[PDB]
């Protein structure tokens, strides 16, 4: 639950930077 | 394992930097150079991301520079679903340097040493044939690339 949680947040985080740069 | 090897100078390099605050003098002509992306992407997602990170290092609870293991499953968890991108990978290399910079104000004379070989483990045995794909760090280099 917890590890789930900061697993999802880094992924969110990472494929937002991915799309921005990915321009 | 030159791509090992590679991969673990520029991940320490980075967390030693953000951790104790202070750059090193010490084959790097693309290291020097995904080095350089990684401080300007690196700072990049750790500005905006400030309260999710803060967030994230609580729930992490890490108790001292050798526990590492819950942070291996979260990175394990992150690519689970099968899509490997280098936003992803900064993001956690990034989130690595995040957790060294904290484990430096609950000692200050930590090794950062566990959790770059445990981030660099992740990457370079579970994306192997993925990043020897691109040319390892050139890859990486050419995609956060600013003209
Ligand atoms: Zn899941
Ligand atoms: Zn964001
Ligand atoms: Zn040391
Ligand atoms: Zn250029």
């Amino acid at each position: 639950r917890p590890e789930i949680w900061i697993a999802q947040e880094l992924r969110r985080i990472g494929d937002e930077f991915n799309a921005y740069y990915a321009r | 394992d030159e791509l090992y090897r590679q991969s673990l100078e520029i991940i320490s390099r980075y967390l030693r930097e953000q951790a104790t605050g202070a750059k090193d003098t010490k084959s790097g002509a693309t290291s020097r150079k995904a080095l350089e992306t990684l401080r300007r992407v690196g700072d990049g997602v750790q500005r905006n991301h400030e309260t999710a990170f803060q967030g994230m290092l609580r729930k992490l609870d890490i108790k001292n520079e050798d526990d590492v293991k819950s942070l291996s499953r979260v990175m394990i968890h992150v690519f689970s679903d099968g899509v490997t991108n280098w936003g992803r990978i900064v993001t956690l290399i990034s989130f690595g340097a995040f957790v060294a910079k904290h484990l430096k104000t609950i000692n200050q004379e930590s090794c950062i040493e566990p959790l770059a070989e445990s981030i660099t483990d992740v990457l370079v045995r579970t994306k192997r044939d993925w990043l020897v794909k691109q040319r390892g760090w050139d890859g990486f280099v050419e995609f956060f690339h600013v003209e």
